[PDB]
């Protein structure tokens, strides 16, 4: 019903072998920075990576259907390592139906999901959930606060599909990486410490923890003084 | 017999003589045959009719483009059964968007048979069911037993006189295994094979059919006219 202690925006976006996804460490509790070891980037299997932000408590339920969903996939399945493994498709309509559900006995999960993974054919799956239920997908996805600043930037890299296989995994991690640190700058429940997953069809996922924003300019603070007239 | 009274007896050797008498109503129904190479799948059933003026009753009751079977015994018990086999597909298509394992599906079958034989008020199915599905493991024939015994199989033949049929199939293995590009050869082999339990009678437009799924067949029924190819 209300949301207490959050995570802030998961920003996300396809590039010409895979997908990348990101976020930043912090449980905020209202405007108190509370907890500052959250991760929010919860890896099923090899293939797929659920970005989750908003409601901890709800993102830890998630977590542990997740958990359970991989345990129940694994009974009475000799395949279950293989050709019957869990795609992301199958994990996001899995999460997109207990979402739905939820909002429609009015007790949401009150979150915003993001699942990157690459299909077993090796097309990229990047697609999004919230708590009403309502789903899309797109090249770039971004919840909360990204929606408004990172999508602006990663769609100046990937603004279409066609520009999917012109974009590089390096092009695509630096532009998250910048992102980030415009959130940094810009959102005040933000921290400077993110992880960062890369889920690619030759590499697999790599899964990069404890990153940290970096580069940042602050210098020319120096010259500004007052607010209009103070010389 | 004092313990043929109900499924919840024990006798003192360890049967249960209703489940034997359940796969006695099998023994008495009409054959069928199903048989797999590794990209099709077949279902051959030999239909009766009640006399001169009736119709030849449904063998096969397609559940999915990727799924379907054929039926000896009583044949509600089967409608019952489909229809469950239908939900438990259904149900993995809505809330996955996958298509449901044939192995998966016939262990669903196997437990919701062996409850009937372990509780009183019940009965056992008196149906046994020949599986035959496409999924990302291949070709699949299943063969359904009402005790809930469930066994993954190259071929089978259920019903009467349908010892015939398999061992002409035991012998045909190595061969009809191999049929890969052909459909129409592997129903030809599963056409000679069911008329190994042939008694009196000749197969025709109006007692065959025949089902096929495959890699890019979706499951279908050939009867009447469509089977005088195959006659």
């Amino acid at each position: 019903q209300q949301p207490i202690v959050t995570g802030t925006s998961v920003i996300s976006m396809k590039y010409d072998n895979g997908v990348i996804i990101a976020a930043d460490n912090l449980g905020s509790y209202g405007s108190l920075l509370r907890f500052n070891g959250v991760e929010r980037l919860i890896p099923v299997g090899d293939n797929t990576v659920v970005g989750i932000s908003g409601d901890i408590s709800d993102m830890q339920h998630i977590e542990r259907l997740l958990k359970d969903l991989v345990t129940e996939n694994a009974y009475d399945n000799p395949l279950a390592d293989a050709e019957e493994a869990l795609e992301p498709s199958y994990i996001f309509e899995y999460l997109a139906t207990v979402m739905y559900q939820r909002r429609s006995k009015m007790n949401p999960l009150w979150n915003a999901i993001i699942v990157a993974g690459v299909q077993s054919n090796g097309d990229q799956f990047l697609r999004y959930v919230n708590l009403l239920g309502v789903t899309y997908s797109s090249p770039t996805l971004a919840t909360g606060f990204g929606a408004h600043m990172a999508n602006p930037l990663l769609r100046k890299v990937v603004d279409r599909e066609s520009d999917i296989p012109k974009t590089t995994v390096q092009v695509a991690e630096e532009a998250i990486v910048n992102a980030m640190r415009v959130l940094y700058y810009r959102d005040a429940r933000s921290s400077r410490n993110f992880s960062l997953a890369i889920i690619d069809k030759n590499t697999g996922l790599t899964f990069k923890k404890n990153l940290q924003v970096e580069n940042m300019k602050w210098d020319f603070a120096k010259d500004i003084k007052g607010y209009g007239t103070q010389k | 017999n004092n313990y043929d009274g109900d499924t919840v007896t024990f006798s003192p050797t360890g049967r249960l003589f209703q489940v034997e008498y359940a796969l006695e109503a099998i023994k008495q129904g009409s054959v069928t045959v199903g048989l797999r190479s590794n990209t099709h799948a077949v279902l051959v059933a030999l239909k009766r009719n009640a006399d001169e003026l009736s119709s030849y009753q449904k063998k096969i009751i397609k559940c999915d483009e990727h799924m379907g079977l054929s039926l000896a015994g009583l044949a509600p018990d089967a409608r019952v059964l489909s229809n469950y086999l239908r939900q438990q597909c259904n149900y993995s298509s809505l809330v996955f968007n996958r298509k449901l394992a044939v192995e998966r599906a016939g262990h669903l079958l196997c437990d919701k048979a062996q409850k009937n034989t372990q509780s009183y008020g019940g009965r056992p199915y008196g149906v046994g069911l020949l599986i035959i599905g496409y999924d990302k493991s291949g070709a699949h024939l299943l063969e359904f037993q009402p005790s809930g015994n469930v066994t993954e199989l190259y071929g089978t033949a259920i019903g009467a006189r349908s010892q015939g049929a398999k061992t002409y199939l035991e012998r045909t293995l190595d061969t009809f295994i191999k049929i890969d590009g052909n459909p129409d050869e592997l129903i030809k082999a599963g056409v000679e094979a069911i008329s190994q339990s042939l008694r009196d009678e000749s197969l025709t437009v109006d007692n065959l059919s025949i089902a096929i799924v495959g890699k890019d067949t979706p499951f279908t029924i050939y009867d009447g006219e469509a089977v005088a190819k195959y006659i």
